[PDB]
């Protein structure tokens, strides 16, 4: 499958950073900060540089006018919660496509948070909104007088979905072509009756990679240590997992990738 | 493409 | 409301002494965005250390990748220096590139 996402964090002063930033799969293609000079719409990718000004002119258009309601959203979250002036608030924004077999809208979304937490967010069927609080109800009321979830349907099964396959054939080369992971298995002991087999991967995109440690061929789900796909910095990700186990008994333990970009999934052993 | 609308609480 | 981060210092390579390379800190998972992270070498603050654009995950939490480029010896010693409004003082994670 593939995604199309944006991620807005805006940051309230006293006395408003507004970053805006969008992904197509794990491979980011714009950016907006306000913090900048002459603040427009940048390419993050090399598919969206071929775009024309006009494109981008567009694009900074609504940029500059979504920082100007979170201007004014950030204040009115204050009077919601009533709240002080003098502390800092975070109000972030995440919609985006997730495109399906055919070419249509699998899912839509458009969620709301403030400080941290869930505030409004439209429901699958992209008709009802969820409400977090009864401070969201206000935005809720806000939303279903003017009809804002008939126009995110346009969006999400329209401009949105179109323009997602757009950049997948504008960036076919690299956004439709999976690198595979280069992996190794490390072994370090941690007493003197166990050990700690390690099993990485390297340098793959996408960064959607199930590592597994399975012993005897049943998988260890529990006592497997994971941490988060991590990016190498090149547009590539990295991972390991690792699980604990009694000295003498590594030769039990058989490590598990699946990645699209391996033809068949690899069985790897220290 | 980002949403043409706008989001306003 | 306020999370955590979790700190990563990585190569982006596999790290050869002598070889060309990029030294990374990924914090993630924390929130708000505000947050100081600094690449160390022997204790030493490393100058024009960058970072990817501010973006988050599913759950709200922030993540950032502050890299800078290197090259590894046998007796440099790299490190990352994280302060958060989570963290009571800064964290310092050595780099552990035999793992």
């Amino acid at each position: 499958s593939h995604s199309m996402r944006y991620f807005y964090t805006a940051v309230s002063r006293p006395g408003p950073r507004f970053i805006a930033v969008g992904y197509v799969d794990d491979t980011q293609f714009v950016r907006f900060d306000s913090d900048a000079a002459s603040p427009r719409g940048e390419p993050r990718a090399p598919w969206v540089e071929q775009e024309g000004p006009e494109y981008w002119d567009r694009e900074t258009q609504k940029y500059k006018r979504q920082a100007q309601a979170d201007r004014v959203s950030l204040r009115n979250l204050r009077g919601y919660y009533n709240q002080s002036e003098a502390g800092s608030h975070t109000l972030q924004w995440m919609y985006g496509c997730d495109l399906g077999p055919d070419g249509r809208l699998l899912r839509g979304y458009d969620q709301s948070a403030y400080d941290g937490k869930d505030y409004i967010a439209l429901n699958e069927d992209l008709r009802s909104w969820t409400a977090a609080d009864t401070a969201a109800q206000i935005t809720q009321r806000k939303w279903e007088a003017a009809r804002e979830a008939e126009q995110w349907r346009a969006y999400l099964e329209g401009t949105c979905v179109e323009w997602l396959r757009r950049y997948l054939e504008n960036g076919k080369e690299t956004l439709q072509r999976a690198e595979h992971p280069k992996t190794h298995v490390t072994h370090h002991p941690v007493s003197d009756h166990e050990a700690t087999l390690r099993c990485w991967a390297l340098g793959f995109y996408p960064a959607e990679i199930t590592l597994t440690w399975q012993r005897d061929g049943e998988d260890q789900t529990q006592d497997t240590e994971l941490v988060e796909t991590r990016p190498a910095g090149d547009g590539t990700f990295q991972k390991w997992a690792a699980v604990v186990v009694p000295s003498g008994e590594e030769q039990r333990y058989t490590c598990h990738v699946q990645h699209e970009g391996l033809p068949e999934p690899l069985t790897l052993r220290w | 493409r980002a949403f043409p609308g706008l989001r306003y609480v | 409301i306020q999370r955590t981060p979790k700190i990563q210092v990585y190569s982006r390579h596999p790290a050869e002494n002598g070889k060309s390379n990029f030294l990374n800190c990924y914090v993630s998972g924390f929130h708000p965005s505000d947050i100081e992270v600094d690449l160390l070498k022997n204790g030493e603050r490393i100058e024009k250390v960058e970072h990817s654009d501010l973006s988050f995950s599913g759950d709200w939490s922030f993540y950032l990748l502050y890299y800078t480029e290197f090259t590894p010896t046998e007796k440099d010693e790299y490190a990352c220096r994280v302060n958060h409004v989570t963290l009571s003082q800064p964290k310092i994670v050595k780099w552990d590139r035999d793992m």
